[PDB]
């Protein structure tokens, strides 16, 4: 859901 | 003794059911993808969300959903202790004993030493890849009471350079800073894995 789309790994997001 | 509640890792239907139970208790609930200084984070699982890392860095309570279910049934916020992520460690787990205990370790350590966060006295320059937002990293760092040095602020006293691709930068580029370079992953490792 767009209303509930927080990342579960903000470290991984910065490496991709 | 306030109860400022946030939740991480739950799908919409699970979150709806838990927030419905909060109506039976005096509390604040903050709906945001961001960490917003909750006193109690309800976590579906151990993870590396902004909320989870920031709550660790500030020594907050990170608890299972049973804390809400049982408190609402009792009509009163219960003792957090047995609901904490870290109260009991799984010997057979994909997560290290350090990661499984991280919320308890930081909550107890900050109380022991008196420090207000895991990164207190850090003065951090971020060199994050220009195509992406550093905003979540900044809020985790600031939740741990690090000072994030903006470009317009003096570099005096910098302690850490946290950099995208820190491990491939030339020494000549590293020489633009007195402080050592750390990869992005260091932030997560310091909180969740490192044996201090
Ligand atoms: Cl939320
Ligand atoms: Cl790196
Ligand atoms: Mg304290
Ligand atoms: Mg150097």
């Amino acid at each position: 859901d767009s209303c509930n789309s927080s990342s579960s790994d903000i470290i991984r997001d910065l490496l991709e | 003794p306030k109860h400022i509640i946030q939740m991480t890792g739950f799908k919409m239907e699970e979150k709806e059911a838990l927030v419905k139970l909060l109506l039976k208790l005096d509390c604040t609930f903050i709906k945001s993808e961001k960490y917003k200084n909750c006193t109690h984070l309800i976590a579906e699982r151990l993870c590396k969300s902004e909320k989870f890392l920031a709550a660790c860095a500030a020594g907050k309570w990170i608890l299972t959903k049973d804390y809400i279910i049982h408190s609402a049934k009792s009509g009163r916020w219960l003792d957090e202790t047995t609901y904490e992520w870290g109260y009991k460690i799984e010997k057979d787990s994909r997560y290290s004993p350090q990661m499984q205990s991280a919320p308890k370790r930081w909550r107890e350590e900050l109380k022991r030493t008196g420090a207000p966060g895991a990164f207190h006295r850090w003065k951090v320059v971020l060199l994050v890849r220009t195509d992406k937002r550093s905003d979540s990293l900044i809020r985790v760092l600031e939740a741990g009471k690090a000072n994030v040095i903006l470009p317009k602020s003096s570099p005096s006293g910098i302690t850490h350079v946290i950099a995208s691709n820190a491990r491939i930068k030339a020494e000549k580029e590293k020489d633009n800073f007195k402080a050592p370079f750390y990869p992005i992953q260091y932030l997560g490792d310091f909180l969740l894995e490192k044996l201090e």
